[PDB]
């Protein structure tokens, strides 16, 4: 059920960072849960995590530096809703 | 706005005196400072721009110094008419002025 | 305040006003509003020795100012002493002579 | 032969409002940017505001913001500083000076200076506040 | 140079008894430097907060200062007091010098 | 020039706090992130100016006006979407912690659709937060922008001086049944960065938001009860004259 979705236009993608987000009702403490389950899932493969940031009070989940390898082991993790890769914001 | 304190309030000095007025910003404003010379009754009189250079057809004796923060004016040899009251203004800025100094005959 | 003119009274020389060979006389230019006012000494031929003051702001809103002058006391009796008060706003001109009083030698 | 020229002497009880004016003259142009500048008697120099023509708004010094308005006739050549509420501390000789507008912008933009470099004043207008 | 003051006292003129108020004048002429204290005294009692001050600014010719001062009272208050009293102090004097008049000659 | 207390945050570049148009009356937050830089406007001049309609003294819509700043752009004006977020995050805990009641956020910005900026403005309207943003300066569709694209957030296009579509440079304002409103964009006289008693005129959606914003800031000065939908009726409804 976890999808994943990046920006339309290819230059504004700014892969190698994500923002994965959780289902609506998941409380903080489940979300640091799953992104250390992250951390350690990918670190028992040899790939570096950085949790840049925690998303309390706004939405459910959390924003992560990583390899874009293991987005499918990301995907699986509990909670799931869906993952945006980051991208480019312009002053107007 | 930005304040200036202007050193001193009063001076004495004779005619082929080196005399120096100081004045003093609240913060830094590059050179964007003025001069002015005010005689009794009259309307302030530019004397130097940006720091350091003359107004038009101020004659050389005055000269200006300073950057950042502090600033100087400089009279390298005092006329009869050079006695008069002397304001600095900062332009950085929203115009704002220092308190004065007047340049008295020494006797 | 409102627009008015001013009284002038004379500062009569005196015992007492002398030093040396000088002798200081004046007017006092009293109760006006508001500045300015212009004073000179005999229509403008007395300028040496004049000393004509700021104003001062009483407590009442008027203005009060003097304006002096120093003479040699010998020509006291001989030499007339007029004090010419222009108050432009109120269209007051006085001119006031100023007399002492005995003044013999 | 370029010369600001104000509005003479003015007398006003406390609570009213005072306009003075300050026409330019002699030369080609007569259209400026005017600041206006008070001291009171004895005390030193005080900026009030400015209008700008080209950049079409006037700026107000924080002091008088709500007590000033300062504006300029098109047809006429002529600025004008309108101060209410006036108090005794209001009495003071009323300074124009006009400073400049220039362009500095590139590319461009459009960016307009506003230098507050008083070379030309103006002869004062002594305004006199009391009861 | 350092340049005393000459004092000199001025009773009310008959002309501003007349009228109602009185007005005491006291002159401080050609001083240098700028620097100098007034103290006026009524019947031996110091004033305080109803004088009122000037100086003129540097002279054209010889460089000094002079001052006036004036003591305000009532036409009533004046015709209470015999000895009304000038005190000058200032850098040129060895000590305070002291200009007086009783009222009524 | 042809075109009881509300907080403003602008999530922008850098702003010049010292500006006299903005100077006192702007508390510049902590809040930065930034990517890093990847070109002649200096490193601060498009918050400062936009801080200045708004709230500028003399040259403002809400001339009053409180304003807080939040960094989300670097020196060539490009942020990033996590940014953003964060941004909107910080915002969010500062109302819960530190309130008061009304409270516009200013977002000139804009990227692709992104589904979770478009939910964290979604979460942050619940709250009764006033969200304005520029519509972009694509002569595009607006739905294929974000926060543009967002229902919940006050979508603003630009027009000029005879209230047409405000052309950009080989593009203009962008269009759409995502556009809720249009405003004043070109030429919009403001506080310039290049030095401290300058000014600058500037053209794009960021400046029509940013008139919204300021008339927003104003009507709930007067009336601080208003509901989003009555909000954005009157809105509508002030900027038409026909
Ligand atoms: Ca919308």
């Amino acid at each position: 059920t976890a999808t994943f979705h990046r920006c339309a236009k290819d230059p504004w993608r700014l892969p190698g960072t994500y923002v994965v987000v959780l289902k609506e009702e998941t409380h903080l403490s489940q979300s640091e849960r799953t992104a250390r389950r992250l951390q350690a899932q990918a670190a028992r493969r040899g790939y570096l995590t950085k949790i840049l940031h925690v998303f309390h009070g706004l939405l459910p989940g959390f924003l992560v530096k990583m390899s874009g390898d293991l987005l499918e082991l990301a995907l699986k993790l509990p909670h799931v809703d869906y993952i945006e890769e980051d991208s480019s914001v312009f002053a107007q | 706005d930005i304040q200036m304190t202007q050193s001193p309030s009063s001076l004495s000095a004779s005619v082929g005196d080196r005399v120096t007025i100081t004045c003093r910003a609240s913060q830094g404003i590059r050179s964007a400072l003025n001069w002015y010379q005010q005689k009794p009754g009259k309307a302030p009189k530019l004397l130097i721009y940006n720091g350091s250079t003359l107004q038009s057809g101020v004659p050389s004796r005055f000269s200006g110094s300073g950057s950042g923060t502090d600033f100087t004016l400089t009279i390298s040899s005092l006329q009869p008419e050079d006695f008069a009251v002397y304001y600095c203004q900062q332009f950085d800025g929203d115009p704002t002025f220092g308190q004065g100094t007047k340049v008295e005959i020494k006797r | 305040a409102s627009t008015k003119g001013p009284s002038v009274f004379p500062l009569a020389p005196s015992s007492k006003s002398t030093s040396g060979g000088t002798a200081a006389l004046g007017c006092l230019v009293k109760d006006y509003f508001p500045e300015p006012v212009t004073v000179s000494w005999n229509s403008g031929a007395l300028t040496s020795g004049v000393h004509t003051f700021p104003a001062v702001l009483q407590s009442s809103g008027l203005y009060s100012l003097s304006s002096v002058v120093t003479v040699p006391s010998s020509s006291l009796g001989t030499q007339t002493y007029i004090c010419n008060v222009n108050h432009k706003p109120s269209n007051t001109k006085v001119d006031k002579k100023v007399e002492p009083k005995s003044e013999f030698e | 032969q370029v010369q600001l020229v104000q509005s003479g002497a003015e007398v006003k009880k406390p609570g009213s409002s005072v306009k003075v004016s300050c026409k330019a003259s002699g030369g080609t142009f007569n259209s400026h940017a005017i600041s206006w500048v008070r001291q009171a008697p004895g005390q030193g120099l005080e900026w009030m505001g400015g209008i700008n023509p080209i950049l079409g708004i006037a700026n107000y010094a924080q002091k008088f913001q709500g007590r000033v308005t300062i504006t300029a006739d098109e047809s006429t050549s002529t600025a004008y500083m309108e101060l209410s509420s006036l108090r005794s501390e209001d009495t003071a000789v009323y300074y124009c000076a006009r400073h400049y507008e220039i362009q500095i912008g590139r590319y461009g933009m459009n960016v307009y200076y506003l230098m507050y470099r008083f070379a030309s004043w103006g002869q004062g207008t002594l305004v006199t506040v009391s009861s | 140079t350092v340049a005393a003051p000459s004092v000199f006292i001025f009773p009310p003129s008959d002309e501003q008894l007349k009228s109602g108020t009185a007005s005491v004048v006291c002159l401080l002429n050609n001083f240098y430097p700028r620097e100098a204290k007034v103290q006026w005294k009524v019947d031996n009692a110091l004033q305080s907060g109803n004088s009122q001050e000037s100086v003129t600014e540097q002279d054209s010719k010889d460089s000094t200062y002079s001052l006036s001062s004036t003591l305000t009272l009532s036409k009533a208050d004046y015709e209470k007091h015999k000895v009304y009293a000038c005190e000058v102090t200032h850098q040129g004097l060895s000590s305070p010098v002291t200009k007086s008049f009783n009222r009524g000659e | 020039p042809w075109n009881s207390l509300v907080e403003v945050y602008l999530l922008d570049t850098s702003i010049q706090s010292d500006h006299r148009e903005i100077e006192g009356r702007v508390m510049v937050t902590d809040f930065e992130n930034v990517p890093e830089e990847d070109q002649a406007s200096k490193c601060d001049s498009h918050g400062t100016h936009l801080a200045g309609v708004v709230s500028g003294r003399d040259a403002g819509v809400a001339k009053g006006a409180s304003m807080r700043s939040l960094r989300v752009l670097n020196c060539q004006g490009k942020g990033t979407v996590s940014g953003t977020l964060i941004g909107l995050e910080f915002i969010r805990k500062s109302q819960l912690v530190q309130p008061v009641g009304p409270l516009v956020v200013l977002l000139p910005l804009a990227g692709g659709y992104s589904r979770v900026l478009n939910a964290a403005c979604q979460r942050l309207a619940r709250a009764g937060v006033v969200l304005v943003t520029a519509a972009g300066n694509f002569r595009d569709d607006a739905c294929l922008y974000s926060p543009a694209s967002a229902p919940e957030v006050i979508t603003v296009g630009a027009t000029n001086a005879q209230d047409q579509p405000v052309t950009l440079g080989t593009l203009g304002t962008n269009f759409g049944r995502c556009v809720d409103l249009f405003a004043p964009g070109e030429d919009i006289i403001g506080a310039s960065s290049d030095c401290s008693t300058c000014f600058v005129s500037q053209s794009g959606t960021s400046q029509a938001a940013a008139h919204v914003a300021g008339i927003a800031a104003m009507m709930l000065s007067a009336e601080p009860e208003l509901t989003l939908a009555e909000l954005r009726q009157r809105l509508i409804l002030f900027s038409a004259k026909d």
